[PDB]
């Protein structure tokens, strides 16, 4: 149960990193 | 997404696709796409799959050899459960290790076996394919029997 | 036989979300 | 000019015409990196495999405490011991995976099945190394282990004494046999992987990938 | 009992064939197994789970040929440093969960070598220890890695006692061949039952097979089988068992270091496919 | 090693299915020179 | 509870892999 | 609209030097195993 | 038809067609052979180091017991530690020969520069694999030799002690010093020379030899 | 004699014979004139030799390393005598060390120091023949001074 | 005048039969070596 | 003497180093050879020549001061199965070449390590070994190969005897410093002749060096030149020497094998020269 | 006396390569 | 070993002997394209 | 300093003799 | 002395083996 919390919360944060990256390389 | 189509006005390659060949003329551009991209990525997840289980379960050690003192629950490695399934059930030792060759050998043929086809997709040749998946099953079947005690190896304590 | 089924379910199941999230993300981008 | 420098004396640029002459057609999915992932897994057993034969000492009284020893006292030992016993898991693990992915999608039928035998014997060679790597640490696992595959060729009727003799270095298992065993890890089995690895990509690159589905 | 292996074995409890002495008495095979968690810190107290399962509701012979229940007994082979948490370092619910376990060292300077047993078999289907791993910066005989533990676990009378002579938890044989003729019980008001089997002919012989009782009979009058023939059947109903694990004494650093690198790894990734993409448009800008 | 045999039975499963996907998909929708 | 999330760490470098792998070559 | 020269050697700069970092990383462990115990 | 076989696949006239496009022109003497006399004497190192790893154990108390068993025990040891012993002195005077050979007739100016460079890189390799065998007996001289050569390094004021420590396992010679050394000499420096070689083959393969005189 | 002359109306032999290359385009063919049968004649020589060598004056074995008892007349082999001589009477150490260097990375600078001329025959550069019969004759002192005594290992025992 | 066909077969089977002698010649020691002694 | 090595020196005449223990007494260093075949048979008698050269036409000091000739002796150390050959295996001229020589083995069963002198220094320059090589055939202790051969040769008397007192043929040399003042020779007529040196002043002082008779004297009167300063003058004109060397016990099969295999190698390479000159016609048949 | 032919053999090889590795190719 | 050093003294001298006897030989009489 | 003499003279000297050789049977098949 | 002798009898005796076949092969 923890494990899974923190297994979404490091992919979601890698995921936000990459769509964040993307943006920010893009639209500039 | 980055495509270069085949070029069926080139008899050289015609020539190739003829021989089942000429499969690396189109398609996207192997570099840099593909092997300065890529390849690193498959590399370093690699890399860092084994680091991470190397480090969260480490080799062990254990006790040292006794020549004199035969230990009870002796196997070898995964990959070679299905083998040493087979040489322990077998009586006959020299049908066991045949059987055992059986399967190298065996494999060698396979592409001279099915020559007499022309198809790779799996669906549009269902007798290997069934014979494919019967080998792999009897395979992990064996394997999985090589744990259990020898009385129960083979019926897998079911029937 | 309890890591066992964990690294079986795991290592068979995790796949999936890595597939689906590099779906997501070629969605996200538009390809 | 460096590359005028290089280009003037080897024809630098035949190579580099050569690598981006190369595409790789749609037909070509994930799995079609599980040779490539088995080659990583090697690399891997040849560095860390390599480092630990800078403290591994091959002898009966020996192996055991340099095993420990590496382990114990030398840095980073037991995550390079670590990284060599899971990494050799994963590599025939990836192998047969690999196997899976040639099969099931005919790249082995004509005219590619010498890569399918140099394949097939790659795979007798690399358990082999499996094998051989064993029975190094000369715990009682690794011994009886020994003792049990190196009995088996007996079975042959007319050379399989002299074939079980060759293997264990005696009629018994012993001190000769942990030193054939380990020059049998340590210097045979590269060779001849790497030579047979050399066959397996050369004739791979020569001809391509098999075609679509 | 588990102390009769101190006494008849002395050094050590497991054989180099790794087969725990207490095989030697209780013939039997139940299953018996161990638990503990895959890693743990160093200087941490955690729990390490015994379980010696049997029908709860199942009667073995007594000594002197009742019905009375059955105990439990163990020996746990813990990796050097460890041993048992002491007791203010044990948290309450563990404290109440190992109960009045009367954990015993095998021998002097052994303590991660532990003895366990006669306990009662009814509330103790499984044993919990309470143990507190080592911690390799304090003591230098002690290393991070991964270890062995060895289970020896029983429940149920043994058949052999320490002197040598038999009990009345096995089955009996027959000493040659000749006729039977005899069932009685001539029992003392000193010692307890027992039970008259006689032999004869064939080779003269008058030979008696005296037994204890407590198993049954499938033998009436007037036969001879050999040497060796089940007359009295198997009264036993509990036996010995053993189970291996393995658990990782983990060093934080190392995974935290771990941890880093494989993030490392992740944005080294990203940022490949990223340049990947960055060039899929400078190329699709070269199209036609 | 449980964990071990657990990746196996799992990738192998798993890398079985995706051929066997890879299959099919192909087999519906023949891609050029898809034969 | 450090060995959670270096176990999830595994988890996490496996999916992220196959994940950029995939996003890398429109994968499959 | 179109990525010019400079924008490239700094994705080039990221990707490659962050592929550093882990080759540095991952190199850095196996030069302190060859070094002997003391 | 095996050659149609072949053929069909490999293109295996390619590989004869190239063979036989080469010509040796007159300027060729005998001194041209001493490089491929350095090589064949490279292939009877490696055939007969190889055999010996069957039966050398590299630790300081078996090892000279073991030389000593090669000697007199196995069968036609002898011939093949004499043979390891001449052919590994042949390989050095042939390389110094070739060298002679390549100085003295220009070889080595443009466009084939590289090629001496690999040639000296091998030549430092040679080198390497004659110092590093010399104490593999763990005899006197041996021992003594090592001793010596362990400790030049030392000279260097930043990073000397390091460079020495490295090479010996520790502050002292011993069993760390004939691990490594073994390691060395039976590992390493293979697959290096193996390498340097390939690269010196494939550049002369590709340049061809120098012009006359 | 079996010759093929060169080809001087091929631009792509000229290119070549212009670059200092080509000259494996013309002689006598490479096969099987040479590579099949004049190799295995070299071939079988060498190991001949060897062999003879190795059977007439097998290997020696000495008496086993005593760590706490060092030799008198103690030598590498033939190969090291000039670095030998050089290392032991060169007092500055380092400046020996480097002195060793010097040969190895000496000699990686050779071609680049004769790219000034572009002769091969020794005759057509009689500097660079000087300096390396004269260096020919300090490595042999050298090493014949490697066996002699410290004392009179560079006089050589004459002046 | 001109070696036939069966001329040439001749100093091939001359030549190379000798050549294996001296191959075999030399293998065989090498094959007893690797079998131990008793 | 030679003996004197056993009798200092009892287990080997050769140090972990191979300085050979002679060289402890006779502190001088003249050259020394030993010369054999580069090979032998095994069960062969050969010739092992020792060579002790030195100027014949010059004496040295006797032990009484006199100016006596010098002596020759020697140590040879012979591999493992080597020894003397049997009077009756020797012919004639070897045997005449010999001489009288007393071979006497280093201790009991060690007849590889022979002591030979004191030998007259005139007639034995050179010293003849008339040795027997063993026959591994016969001694399953031997075996064919190469091995080691260790001379250590002398002439001239030492300079230090078996008791530590040193002798009348070496330098001798002050011991403070101070005034000098005496030269005479008391002599005994029961004890031979000696000279006198004194010493004075500086602190006190009044010790007298009294030192044998034989060296000579570079001293007057008058000096004080520290202590170690050479006033007797060295009269020595002998000297140790080592020299080692190396011998094949040969197996004539292994020869005579290796013969056979050359000689097909040979015929191998003519046969290849041969085909590629019968190539040379077919080849000039197709030129133009 | 058959070590005298032992090395005579070994002269006698080294002679005939250099003889027929020359005669072979018009040596030099 | 005294004969291995005869051997490399013999074979080096011998061997620079012949190397100058080719450079002279082709010094004298330039081959085709000599030079 | 006796084998190292012989070893000298020969291997330098019976080079020449196989050169002769050599020379000698391309005279007697006359190239 | 008797070396020599040998010597010259051995290449004399491969050398006349030589001229031998190669008149025995031309010849005929
Ligand atoms: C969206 C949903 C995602 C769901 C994610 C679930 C994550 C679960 C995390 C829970 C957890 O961490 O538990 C720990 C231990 O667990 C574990 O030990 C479970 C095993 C995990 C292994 C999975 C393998 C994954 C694939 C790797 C691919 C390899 C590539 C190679 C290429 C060549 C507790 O230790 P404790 O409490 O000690 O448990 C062990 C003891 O009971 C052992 O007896
Ligand atoms: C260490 C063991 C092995 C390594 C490192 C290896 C490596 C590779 C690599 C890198 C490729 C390129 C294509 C790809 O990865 O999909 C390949 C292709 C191939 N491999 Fe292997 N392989 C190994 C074992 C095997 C085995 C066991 C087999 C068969 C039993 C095999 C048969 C083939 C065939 C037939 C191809 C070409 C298929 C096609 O063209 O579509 N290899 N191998
Ligand atoms: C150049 C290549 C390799 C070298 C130099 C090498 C070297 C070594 C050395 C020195 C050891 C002893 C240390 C120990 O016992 O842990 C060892 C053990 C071992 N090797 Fe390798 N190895 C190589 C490749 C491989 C490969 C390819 C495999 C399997 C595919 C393998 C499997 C093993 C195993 C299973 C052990 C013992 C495992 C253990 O100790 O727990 N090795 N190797
Ligand atoms: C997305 C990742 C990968 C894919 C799609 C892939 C697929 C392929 C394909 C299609 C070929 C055929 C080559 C040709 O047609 O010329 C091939 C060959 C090969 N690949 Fe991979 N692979 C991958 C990963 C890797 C990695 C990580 C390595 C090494 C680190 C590797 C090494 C090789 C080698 C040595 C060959 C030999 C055949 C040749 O050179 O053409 N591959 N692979
Ligand atoms: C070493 C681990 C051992 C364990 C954990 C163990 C466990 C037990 C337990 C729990 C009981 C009582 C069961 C009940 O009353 O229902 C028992 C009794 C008994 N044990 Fe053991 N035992 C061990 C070793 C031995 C040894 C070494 C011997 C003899 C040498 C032995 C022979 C017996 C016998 C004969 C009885 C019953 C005697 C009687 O009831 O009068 N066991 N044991
Ligand atoms: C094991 C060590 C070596 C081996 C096996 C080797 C092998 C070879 C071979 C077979 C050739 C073909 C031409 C010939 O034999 O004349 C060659 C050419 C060449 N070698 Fe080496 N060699 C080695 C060391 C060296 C060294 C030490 C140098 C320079 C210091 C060197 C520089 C060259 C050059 C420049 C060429 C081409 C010259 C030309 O084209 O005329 N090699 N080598
Ligand atoms: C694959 C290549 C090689 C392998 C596996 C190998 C292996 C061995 C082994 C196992 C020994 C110990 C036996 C002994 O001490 O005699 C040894 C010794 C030795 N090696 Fe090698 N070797 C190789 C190549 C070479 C080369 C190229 C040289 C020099 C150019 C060389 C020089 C020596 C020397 C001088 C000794 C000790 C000599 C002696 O014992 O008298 N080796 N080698
Ligand atoms: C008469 C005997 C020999 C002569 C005249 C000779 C001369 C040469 C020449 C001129 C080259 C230049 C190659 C080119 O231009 O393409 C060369 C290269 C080479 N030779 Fe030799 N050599 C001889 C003996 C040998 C032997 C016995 C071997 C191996 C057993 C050998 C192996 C090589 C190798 C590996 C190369 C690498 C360069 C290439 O492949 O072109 N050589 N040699
Ligand atoms: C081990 C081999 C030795 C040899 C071959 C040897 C040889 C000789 C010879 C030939 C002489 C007589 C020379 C003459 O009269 O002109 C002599 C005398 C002498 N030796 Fe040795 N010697 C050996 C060892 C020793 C040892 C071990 C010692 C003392 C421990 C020693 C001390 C002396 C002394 C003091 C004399 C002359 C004593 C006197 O003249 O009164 N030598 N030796
Ligand atoms: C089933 C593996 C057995 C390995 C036996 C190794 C024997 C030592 C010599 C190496 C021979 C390897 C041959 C592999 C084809």
């Amino acid at each position: 149960i923890l494990g899974a919390v923190f297994y979404i919360v490091f992919i979601a944060l890698f995921f936000g990193i990459a769509v964040g990256i993307i943006f920010a390389i893009k639209s500039i | 997404a980055t495509l270069k189509k085949p070029d069926l006005s080139d008899p050289k390659l015609r020539a190739k696709l003829a021989k089942g060949m000429g499969h690396n003329y189109y398609g996207e551009p192997a570099w840099p796409n593909d092997l300065l991209y890529v390849f690193p990525v498959v590399i370093m997840g690699t890399f860092a799959c084994i680091v991470a289980l190397s480090v969260l379960d480490p080799a062990m050690v254990g006790e040292p050899a006794d020549p004199f003192a035969t230990p009870l629950e002796i196997l070898p490695e995964w990959y070679l459960y299905p083998v040493f399934q087979i040489l322990r059930s077998v009586p006959n030792k020299l049908l066991g290790v045949l059987l055992m060759a059986s399967v190298p050998l065996g494999l060698i043929l396979v592409p001279f076996i099915e020559n007499v086809n022309k198809f790779q997709n799996p669906f549009r040749r269902p007798v290997a394919t069934t014979i494919f998946l019967f080998g792999t099953l009897v395979t992990i079947w064996l394997g999985i029997g090589a744990t259990f005690p020898l009385d129960k190896t083979l019926t897998l304590g079911l029937f | 036989t309890e890591e066992m089924l964990y690294a079986a379910l795991l290592s068979f199941g995790l796949i999936f979300v890595g597939w689906g999230l590099g779906v997501l993300l070629l969605k996200i981008q538009g390809a | 000019n460096v590359y005028d420098w290089f280009q003037e004396r080897l024809e630098i640029q035949a190579l580099a015409d050569d690598v981006t002459s190369k595409y790789v057609p749609p037909h070509v999915n994930i799995f079609y990196c599980l040779g490539g992932i088995t080659l990583t897994c090697f690399l891997i057993q040849f560095a860390t495999g390599f480092a630990m034969t800078f403290y591994y000492k091959p002898t009966v009284t020996e192996a055991y405490a340099s095993v420990q020893y590496i382990m114990n006292e030398v840095s980073f030992g037991w995550l390079i011991r670590s990284i060599h016993r899971w990494s050799a898991s994963m590599m025939v693990l990836m192998m047969i995976l690999h196997v899976f992915r040639v099969y099931l999608t005919g790249g082995f039928k004509k005219p590619r099945e010498l890569t399918w035998i140099s394949g097939v014997i790659l795979a007798v060679i690399t358990v082999s190394f499996g094998v051989t790597g064993y029975s190094l640490p000369w715990d009682q696992v690794g011994y009886w282990a020994v003792k049990i595959v190196s009995g088996v060729p007996e079975a042959i009727p007319v050379v399989g004494v002299l074939i079980s003799d060759l293997l264990r270095g005696g009629s018994s298992v012993g001190q000769a046999t942990l030193t054939r065993y380990y020059s049998a890890h340590t210097f045979v089995l590269p060779w001849l992987i790497a030579v047979f690895m050399l066959l397996h990509f050369l004739m791979i690159r020569k001809q391509g990938i098999s075609g679509p589905l | 009992y588990p102390f009769w292996a101190q006494q008849t074995y002395p050094p050590t409890p497991r054989e180099p064939t790794g087969r725990i002495v207490c095989a030697n008495c209780h013939l039997a095979a139940k299953p018996a197994e161990v638990e503990v968690p895959q890693s743990v810190l160093p200087d941490t107290v955690f729990k390490a789970v015994v379980k010696i399962p049997y029908d709860t509701k199942l009667q073995q012979v007594a000594a002197d040929g009742s019905k009375v229940g059955l105990n439990v007994g163990a020996v746990l082979m813990l990796p050097e440093g460890f041993k048992i948490a002491p007791e203010e370092r044990i948290p309450e619910e563990l404290k109440k969960e190992v109960g009045d376990v009367y954990f015993q060292p095998y021998k002097e300077g052994q303590d991660n070598v532990l003895l366990v047993g006669p306990l009662p078999g009814e509330q103790y289907q499984e044993i919990v220890f309470p143990v507190l791993s080592p911690n390799p910066t304090t003591d230098k005989n002690i290393h991070f890695g991964k270890y062995a533990i060895h289970l020896g676990a029983n429940r149920g009378r043994g058949q052999i006692y320490p002197t040598g002579e038999k009990s009345n938890n096995n089955v009996f044989t027959a000493s040659a061949t000749g006729t039977i003729t005899k069932i009685a019980k001539e029992e003392d008001e000193y010692g307890n039952v027992k039970y008259q089997v006689s032999i004869q002919t064939d080779s003269g012989k008058t030979v008696v097979d005296t037994i204890p009782a407590g198993p049954e009979l499938i033998v009436s009058e007037g036969q001879a089988v050999k040497a060796g023939e089940a007359l009295t059947n198997n009264p036993n109903v509990g036996g010995f068992g053993q189970d291996d694990t393995e658990i990782v004494l983990q060093d934080p650093n190392r995974v935290k270091w771990m941890i880093a690198f494989i993030c490392l790894v992740m944005l080294a990734q990203l940022m490949l496919i990223l340049k990947k993409k960055q060039v899929e448009k400078v190329q699709a800008a070269e199209m036609n | 090693e449980p964990l071990l045999d657990g990746l196996v039975l799992g990738l192998v499963f798993a890398t079985l299915g995706g051929l066997f996907y890879a299959a099919y998909q192909q087999y519906k929708r023949p891609n050029e020179l898809g034969g | 509870e450090i060995d959670v999330l270096g176990w999830v760490a595994l988890l996490v470098v496996f999916t992220w892999s196959i994940a950029m792998v995939v996003w890398g070559r429109n994968g499959l | 609209d179109v990525p010019d020269m400079g924008r490239r050697q700094f994705m080039n700069l990221l990707a490659f030097g962050t592929v550093t970092g882990v080759a540095l990383g991952a190199l850095y462990p196996l030069v302190k195993y060859f070094i002997p115990p003391s």
